[PDB]
């Protein structure tokens, strides 16, 4: 009972990710309504990912977390 | 309230033209402003009830400078932030 | 013991979300079908900021479409 | 002011003395203990060493051996060993075990709780019979069940008869009955445990009965006692839902406040006292007298007992000639003395708005307008029914 | 030469029979300390020559070595456990200005 090494963060997971397997099987074609929520998915998830720098430099902080809630 | 346990009662006003004004004003200094920009006529424009509509009006220009991929923050976008938050809480509250 | 392990595991939960705050990853998104059981200390500021409700009465224009992608 | 500083010097002398006297005993003068006291604490600490592992007694067996549970969980067939004494050992009692072989080598252990924490009160009040004075009988009544028989002995004794027990506080709010009770428990100084009666309705269900029967066993214990029940009318609207409320819980409490206060029990000695404002919702199995005595019936003072009550209140503000303390008694005409109480703390409030330090006749004229305003604008009958 | 018999002292210094992390219940005046095992249950059990129980205060995080559960030292690390009910609700703080007008 000692320390003898360290392992990766990646390393000793609960799960491999998923983004490496194959894609889910729903594409936006099989989307149809809900259009009002799309703009606002867009949005939230979207946009903060590929370009951090939009947000910083307004000054504006982007959303946190997401909640979906409905029947 | 038996009779001798409260000695301070604190009425929350809604928002006042100076009351909605100065909350407005500390938000503001984080977005940009171009010369020109007014605070005092967007303070007027609104009429407020709480200081979460008075902080969601200037949010919500940061998010239509967003989409434009404009870095500043000049006076269009807070003629559709106010036509949107007004809007919105009149369709919440019937 | 049972309520001292789901207990435990949702503490744990908002301490991980705060230390996820400042990554690049767009923080958790969650979902759920009764959202009146949320507790409050997960849905409150600095961990959950948008709340996307999802109608069930919407219009004509976005009925329609829901028909048009199973049609 | 040289009273007071005379004294605590002299405890000061006393304390710093026997504790340099007594360090050094201990530490240098050993002749009656030495030898002797060097074998003992050698002998019993050797025999039994350590660690030693906590454990709790499920039930004794009489020929020296008991079944104890771990709290981890194994259990165990233990021995009754050695330096060990049976008068202590009983069910739910901490005893320690070798934790090689496990036998009880003895009983010395008292764990205190969380729960024994909010029952048991740690108060010394700063205020004692006559901040009260006023109503001056009605504490002249509580001073005769509760303080009398045990100062003296000799009367309870001379006229024979079982003693009175308990008294109930109900009347007119602003009559003082809070610090009535904060009075009686000062003055004697015996174990004063105290409950709010809206702790005994809990969401938890059932979880009622268990609590007050605790109360009892705690007190029964550090008797002699007084228990406040301060608001027991609080039990009859306190709910969370209809079954944490509703019959079913009202029933619990009831049960229970019957086994506690008198039953096959047999119980040893708790007064209680009650503070409420039901009498007309209280269970008939209590205002049947003879659990509960004399009980004490208050009414809002009249107009030369107001005088003694506002001589309290209106020495700690300060002093003129100009005031004119005898104008506020009489304009009120039965005015409660909640309220009494509620214009000496409105008139240095407006004191301290101005920044002038002088409470005089103006500041408590002012006072008593504000104070017949909240309970007037409250009267929405406006043009008499 | 220094180097190399750090590295053959280490191999000495990394095996270790076994230690705890406990915590002061109470103490008692036998010059014994209760101390819970943090998932298990209570041991009673003296100090070491290194350390006196006019030092140890109630709720600290003591180190114990298992052979005997005998106190090492006081563990560098406590929590008040009213940082820790404070910070899971979590309640910013403000000043006078920012809540002005
Ligand atoms: N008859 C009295 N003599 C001296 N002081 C009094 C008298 N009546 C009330 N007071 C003062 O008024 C204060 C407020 O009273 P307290 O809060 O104890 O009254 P209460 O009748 O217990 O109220 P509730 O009706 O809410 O149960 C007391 O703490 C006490 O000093
Ligand atoms: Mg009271």
């Amino acid at each position: 009972n000692a320390l003898v090494d360290i392992l990766p963060p990646d390393s000793d997971s609960s799960i491999s990710v998923m983004g490496e397997n194959e894609k889910p099987d729903v594409t936006y074609a099989d989307v149809g309504g809900l259009d009002m929520q799309k703009q606002e998915i867009r949005e939230a998830v979207e946009l903060p990912l590929v370009q951090a720098d939009l947000y910083e430099q307004i000054g504006i902080d982007p959303p946190r977390g997401v909640l979906l809630y409905g029947p | 309230l038996r009779p001798g346990r409260i000695d301070r009662k604190i009425e929350f006003p809604p928002p006042s033209v100076a009351a909605r004004a100065e909350i407005l004003r500390i938000h503001s200094r984080k977005m940009n402003l171009t010369r020109g920009i007014n605070l005092r006529k967007v303070a007027e424009k609104m009429n407020g009830c709480s200081g979460a509509d008075v902080k969601g009006v200037c949010t919500e220009a940061g998010m239509y400078a967003l989409r434009e991929r404009r870095i500043h923050v000049t006076q269009e976008d807070f003629e559709l932030a106010v036509g949107k938050v007004m809007n919105k809480n009149q369709e919440t509250a019937i | 013991g049972s309520d001292r392990e789901v207990q435990r595991i949702l503490i744990e939960l908002l301490t991980q979300m705060d230390g996820f705050d400042q990554s690049t990853n767009v923080k958790v998104i969650m979902a759920t079908n009764r959202a009146d059981t949320l507790d409050p200390a997960l849905l409150r500021p600095g961990r959950l900021d948008r709340k996307i409700e999802f109608p069930s009465l919407r219009d004509r224009r976005e009925r329609r479409l829901i028909f048009g992608t199973i049609a | 002011t040289r009273c007071k500083l005379k004294l605590l010097r002299m405890e000061r002398i006393k304390d710093h003395l026997l504790l340099e006297e007594e360090f050094v005993s201990n530490s240098e003068i050993l002749k009656p203990f030495e030898k002797k006291q060097e074998e003992e604490k050698k002998q019993l600490e050797e025999i039994r060493g350590n660690p030693l592992s906590i454990g709790t007694l499920e039930e004794i067996i009489d020929d020296d051996h008991a079944i104890v549970t771990s709290p981890t969980m194994p259990d165990y067939y233990v021995s009754i060993l050695s330096f060990v004494d049976k008068e202590l050992l009983e069910p739910g009692c901490s005893v320690l075990l070798h934790h090689k072989t496990m036998s009880i080598v003895g009983v010395l252990q008292d764990d205190a709780d969380p729960m024994v924490s909010v029952m048991k009160m740690d108060k010394s009040p700063t205020e004692s019979y006559s901040d009260i004075g006023g109503l001056e009988s009605q504490i002249q009544e509580i001073k005769e069940s509760v303080e009398l028989p045990l100062t003296h002995p000799e009367l309870y004794e001379e006229m024979g008869i079982k003693p009175p027990k308990g008294v109930i506080l109900y009347g007119a709010p602003g009559t003082g009955k809070t610090l009535l009770a904060k009075a009686v428990a000062n003055q004697t100084s015996a174990t004063f445990l105290r409950i709010v009666g809206s702790e005994l309705i809990q969401k938890y269900l059932g979880d009622g009965p268990r609590l007050c029967r605790q109360i009892f066993k705690v007190a029964g214990e550090n008797a002699p006692s007084i228990v406040f029940i301060d608001e027991i009318d609080a039990i009859g609207t306190k709910r969370y839902d209809s079954n944490s409320g509703g019959e079913r819980e009202i029933q619990r409490t009831m049960l229970e406040l019957l086994n506690q206060l008198d039953g096959f029990d047999d119980r040893g000695d708790v007064k209680v006292i009650m503070a409420t404002n039901k009498i007309e919702t209280l269970d008939p199995a209590l205002i049947r007298p003879g659990r509960i005595d004399r009980k004490i019936l208050f009414e809002n003072p009249d107009l030369s007992t107001k005088k003694k009550i506002l001589g309290i209140h209106t020495s700690k503000m300060n002093l003129s000639e100009d005031v004119n303390l005898e104008t506020l008694v009489t304009t009120k005409d039965d005015l409660s003395g909640a309220d009494i109480q509620a214009m000496c703390t409105e008139a240095g409030l407006l004191a301290l708005r101005e920044r002038r330090m002088q409470v005089t006749a103006e500041d408590f004229k002012q006072a008593k307008e504000r104070v017949m305003k909240n309970k007037v604008e409250e009267n929405l009958e406006g043009l008499y029914l | 030469n220094d180097k190399v018999r750090f590295i053959k002292d280490e191999l000495r210094l990394l095996q270790e029979p076994g230690s705890y992390v406990g915590e002061v219940i109470k103490i008692v005046s036998d010059k014994k300390v209760l101390v819970k095992v943090q998932p298990e249950g209570k041991y009673i059990v003296d100090v070491a020559k290194d350390i006196n129980v006019k030092d140890l205060k109630a709720s600290q995080r003591v180190c114990l070595r298992s052979d005997s559960y005998m106190l090492h030292k006081v563990l560098e690390n406590k929590a008040d456990p009213l940082v820790s009910l404070m910070m899971v609700e979590k309640v910013p703080d403000s000043t006078y200005d920012m809540v002005g007008g």
